[PDB]
């Protein structure tokens, strides 16, 4: 019924928020496979002009068909609107939701005794403005905008001019919608941080939380500072475009790269938002996997507020050609080259955990080890990157797409996933079954690295960012990516299949620690579910 | 001439080198990338021989060390050493890159939606240059025969659509070519791989690059800033020629 909606104990929003960021997930990893379907030949066969003269839905249905190039008037706002569309609803109702809004919304007041959030109406109204801006940021895409289509043409990041030029009023329901995501991350970091601050359990000392609740912790810190500075950021946009300021406008005196820097200042630490919940969750299933407790507990906790700290003043990085004197330049290479260091306590603390273990290849344990491997090459790819010099040929190629989708969708999805094999028995009271589970691990990680690997090389030959069609010469390599994929795809679909299984007819789980005495935390000292009313 | 700056077919590795500017980023580049491939075949191998060595069935009673003082600041240490040996590699390629030298030839290059305006302030010469295949050539940004009918007359093939562009910048080679760059209505981004040069071209800036061509014939960049619907359909070409060559190109502009 209705009354899981209206719910507001932490357990039934988390799993709200991880439902509903797995569907988000699908609808967007489904344009991507579409992307992949016109990146995979050179020329244009899908994403023809003659589809818009159709209806909707007759539309729709047409361009997932190839036509031949004589007859494919190529449609470029077409692509710009899709990788706008697939971009925002990762970045801000997929990923983030699913692992700050979910696992620690059901998690983080478990590992730390705690009976509930701080604010549980609070909780619930944070869910309601993520369904809020999420309906949104799909509207957007049906609304009048560029070029006298539907949909905004302009990349995730909304650079103006562009973002204040584009017609219709497409973009102005993407501002609000990123305003509701927002206002959802910031009454969830409010709320986190008074739970974990007031709410402990009696004994629950400082250096004794669970590095997960440490995770979501810092996470909800810097959410608190950099979301308010992305709403100044794109509400001045909103009145470039509506109420006559000029803030990015050079003829009114304005200058569109002072947005950049206001974006990115919430930009980067954006990633870290991402990604340090990935490495909670990483931390306990490498230790109940290897039987062995965490290495360097104290170093992983600064470690991860070094990284959190150090995210607020490197964000110019992304901004190497826009016309960043050699001064500034020089200083957020540097400032971005320290982050390898606490990154690489981590690395080398999970590997430590591991050594003298006793080590179960189980499925959560593989997405554990996944994410290892695969976050270390788009680390150090990101290392190359903070390179200005290397910076200059490779800003806006092919290859920075391959640097942001091993850290995020081989990275912190690998987090994701390790999560939910870890804790779906915990939450739901059934057992996944464990050879699908590894099933789904081995077609990800092969379609995953064929997907990405080879975007080094589109990027190192000169492929740029946001291009619907390429020279012929791309053609190789963008063929592999897009069978990888496709089988990521596959993989997907196969992974609901056992989330639908497992669900409906999975093994009952019976104890209430399933795993091994090594999954220390208080979740595996309740039963399985937990009781409507824990401590 | 020779199409040197271009993607090749199953590419892997950086566009051919055509400045020193271009060369340094090769270098930093290879030196970077066997360091990196070393740290992660490292961590991998570790990862590997940890889960061999210590899997259940091999190693059934797990230990529970927490710490090891020399380890951690071994690991500590250490990437900070590899990361200040990159820096000091990489500030100078950077200072070079960006320090704008005295010129021998200057060109200002607008970006509009979608194409780019070159003028020679030195030679009062200006011209728009538009894809092959574009609207403007009265294409519609696909191939055809009509549009490789244009490639072949305009001395390319099929094979450089999408780079080639009716009208070329050219230059003189082993000069110093200063390229001040401008947006005339949103943000665009040009740039030359084989030059190993990119500035983005906003709207109400004016900012500067440098390259020196070491070697004759033609080279492709693409707009490198998403500028709207034709984003992938506004490429640049420059062509690099001999002294004399570019002086009679210059005179073949004058109007007397
Ligand atoms: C999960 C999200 C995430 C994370 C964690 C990171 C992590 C990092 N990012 Fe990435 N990044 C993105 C997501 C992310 N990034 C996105 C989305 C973009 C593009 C946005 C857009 O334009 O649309 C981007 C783009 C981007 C750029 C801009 C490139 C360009 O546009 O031209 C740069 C530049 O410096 C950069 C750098 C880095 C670095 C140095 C790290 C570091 O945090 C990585 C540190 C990790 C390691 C180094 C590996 C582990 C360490 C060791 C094993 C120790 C030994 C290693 C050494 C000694 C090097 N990133
Ligand atoms: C988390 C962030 C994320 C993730 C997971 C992905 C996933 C994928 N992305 Fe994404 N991508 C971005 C963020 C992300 N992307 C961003 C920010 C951009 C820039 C947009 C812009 O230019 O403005 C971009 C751009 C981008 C491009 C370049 C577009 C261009 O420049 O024109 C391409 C090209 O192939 C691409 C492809 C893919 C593919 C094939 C996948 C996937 O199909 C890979 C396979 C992965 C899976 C099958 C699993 C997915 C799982 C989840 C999403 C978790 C769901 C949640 C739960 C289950 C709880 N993406
Ligand atoms: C007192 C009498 C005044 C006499 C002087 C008249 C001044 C002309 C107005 C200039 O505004 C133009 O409006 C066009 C129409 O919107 C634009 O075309 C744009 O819009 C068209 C859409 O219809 C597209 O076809 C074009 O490609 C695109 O450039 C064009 O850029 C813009 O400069
Ligand atoms: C695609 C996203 C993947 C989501 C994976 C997480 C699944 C968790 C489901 C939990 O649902 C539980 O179901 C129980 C009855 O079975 C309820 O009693 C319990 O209250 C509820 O919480
Ligand atoms: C489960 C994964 C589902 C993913 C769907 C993948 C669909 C594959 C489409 C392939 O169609 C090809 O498209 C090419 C133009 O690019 C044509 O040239 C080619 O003749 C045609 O065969
Ligand atoms: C840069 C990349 C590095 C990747 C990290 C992976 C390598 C981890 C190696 C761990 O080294 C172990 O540390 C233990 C603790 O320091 C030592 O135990 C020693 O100390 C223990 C602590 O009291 C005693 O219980 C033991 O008996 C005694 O052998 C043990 O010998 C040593 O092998
Ligand atoms: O520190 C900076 O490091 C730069 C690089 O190490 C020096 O650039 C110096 O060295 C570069 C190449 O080594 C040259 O391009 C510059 O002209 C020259 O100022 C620069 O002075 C110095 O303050
Ligand atoms: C004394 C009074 C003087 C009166 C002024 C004379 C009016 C002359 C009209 C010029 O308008 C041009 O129209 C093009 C055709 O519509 C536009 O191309 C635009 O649209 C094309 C067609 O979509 C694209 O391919 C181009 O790249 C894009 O720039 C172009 O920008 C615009 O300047
Ligand atoms: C208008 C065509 C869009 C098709 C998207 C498929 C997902
Ligand atoms: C002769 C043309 C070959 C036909 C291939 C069409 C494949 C389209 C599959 C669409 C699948 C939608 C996800
Ligand atoms: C030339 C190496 C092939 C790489 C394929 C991606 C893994
Ligand atoms: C060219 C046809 C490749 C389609 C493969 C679908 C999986
Ligand atoms: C550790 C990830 C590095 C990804 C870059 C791959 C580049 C390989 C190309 C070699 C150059 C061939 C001439
Ligand atoms: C003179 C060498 C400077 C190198 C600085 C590297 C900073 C990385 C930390
Ligand atoms: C090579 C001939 C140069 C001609 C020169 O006198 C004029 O272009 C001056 O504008
Ligand atoms: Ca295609
Ligand atoms: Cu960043
Ligand atoms: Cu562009
Ligand atoms: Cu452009
Ligand atoms: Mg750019
Ligand atoms: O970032």
């Amino acid at each position: 019924f209705t009354r899981w909606f209206m719910s507001t104990n932490h357990k039934d929003i988390g799993v709200l928020y991880l439902f509903t960021g797995g569907l988000v997930g699908l609808i967007s990893v489904a344009f991507t496979v579409y992307m992949r379907m016109e990146l995979m030949a050179p020329g244009v066969q899908f994403m023809c002009a003659e589809h818009l003269e159709s209806g909707l839905v007759k539309g729709f249905f047409q361009s997932l068909w190839p036509s031949a190039v004589e007859n494919c008037t190529p449609n470029g706002h077409l692509w710009n609107v899709m990788i706008t569309g697939h971009g925002i609803l990762m970045m801000f109702f997929v990923v983030i939701p699913a692992l700050f809004g979910g696992f620690g919304n059901y998690f983080m007041p478990l590992h730390i005794g705690a009976p509930d959030m701080a604010f549980p109406r609070m909780n619930n109204l944070s869910y309601w403005l993520y369904v809020a801006g999420t309906s949104l940021a799909v509207a957007s895409l049906f609304a009048p905008g560029g070029n006298g289509q539907l949909g905004s043409g302009i990349g995730w990041v909304l650079y103006p001019p562009l973002s204040t030029s584009e017609s219709g009023y497409s973009t102005d329901l993407a501002i609000f919608a990123v305003h509701l995501s927002g206002a959802s991350s910031i009454l969830g970091a409010i709320n986190m941080i008074t739970t974990f601050l007031n709410m402990r359990a009696p004994g629950m000392t400082m250096h004794k939380v669970p590095l997960f609740a440490w995770s979501i912790f810092v996470t909800a810190w810097l959410i608190l500072l950099a979301l308010p500075v992305l709403a100044g950021a794109i509400t001045m946009l909103l009145t470039d475009r509506n109420f006559g300021t000029t803030f990015f406008q050079p003829s009114g005196g304005g200058d569109p790269v002072l947005y950049q820097h206001i974006l990115w200042f919430f930009g980067h630490p954006e990633v870290y938002i991402i990604v340090l919940p990935a490495f909670g969750i990483v931390s306990h299933v490498i230790a109940t996997f290897a039987k062995k407790p965490i290495f360097g507990y104290l170093p992983m906790v600064y470690a991860m507020v070094a990284i959190g700290v150090l995210g607020f003043v490197v964000w110019a990085h992304h901004m190497y050609t826009a016309g960043l004197s050699l001064t500034q330049q020089s200083y957020f290479m540097m400032a971005t080259m320290v982050i390898a260091v606490p990154t690489g306590i981590m690395i080398f603390s999970w590997i430590a955990t591991m050594w003298g273990g006793s080590i179960e290849l189980k499925t959560p344990m593989l997405w554990a080890l996944g994410f290892l491997f695969l976050f270390t090459v788009g680390g150090v790819t990101g290392i190359v990157l903070s390179q200005a010099s290397v910076d200059r040929y490779y800003h806006d190629t092919y290859y920075v797409v391959a640097h942001f989708h091993y850290v995020m969708s081989l990275g912190a999805v690998f987090g994701i996933f390790a999560g939910i094999y870890f804790w779906i028995g915990k939450m739901s009271g059934r057992q996944y079954p464990e050879w699908a589970g590894k099933l789904h691990f081995w077609m990800m990680f092969v379609g995953a690295n064929l997907t990405f690997f080879p975007q080094h090389f589109l990027g190192r030959q000169g492929m740029p960012r946001r291009y619907i069609d390429y020279p012929e010469a791309f053609a190789t390599w963008n063929f592999v990516s897009s069978l990888g994929a496709f089988l990521s795809f596959a993989s997907f679909l196969f992974f609901l299949g056992v989330i639908f299984y497992t669900l409906t007819r999975g093994a009952r789980v019976t104890a209430n620690n399933y795993w091994n005495e090594h999954a220390d935390t208080l979740e595996w000292t309740l039963t399985s579910p937990p009781p409507e009313h824990t401590f | 001439l020779e199409i040197i700056g271009r993607p090749q077919p199953g590419g892997t590795g950086f566009q051919p080198s055509a400045s020193p500017v271009a060369t340094q980023i090769h270098w930093l580049d290879g030196f970077i990338l066997v360091i990196i491939a070393a740290i992660t075949i490292f961590v991998t191998l570790l990862i590997l021989y940890a889960v061999w060595r210590f899997h259940e069935k091999r190693n059934k009673v797990p230990a529970r060390f927490t710490h090891n003082s020399p380890l951690e600041i071994a690991w500590t240490i250490v990437p900070i050493v590899i990361l200040v040996a990159i820096g000091a590699f990489s500030l100078p390629v950077l200072f070079n890159q960006q320090e704008i030298p005295e010129a021998d030839v200057t060109v200002k290059v607008t970006g509009y939606q979608w194409y780019w305006g070159y003028e020679y302030p030195d030679e009062e010469i200006s011209f728009e240059s538009y894809m092959i295949g574009s609207p403007a050539t009265g294409g519609d940004n696909r191939m055809s025969p009509e549009v490789e009918q244009q490639l072949i007359e305009a001395g390319y093939s099929r094979d450089e659509f999408l780079l080639a562009t009716d009208t070329a910048m050219v230059v003189p080679v082993n000069k110093t070519v200063v390229v001040q760059v401008t947006g005339a209505d949103v943000i665009h981004s040009w740039t030359v791989p084989a030059f190993g040069v990119k500035q983005d071209a906003v709207p109400g800036r004016l900012a500067q690059l440098w390259f020196r061509a070491e070697r004759e014939g033609i080279f492709f960049g693409q707009c490198s800033e998403l500028c709207g619907i034709s984003h992938a359909y506004m490429p640049i070409t420059v062509k690099v020629v001999s002294e004399e060559a570019y002086a009679a190109w210059l005179e073949q502009h004058h109007h007397h």
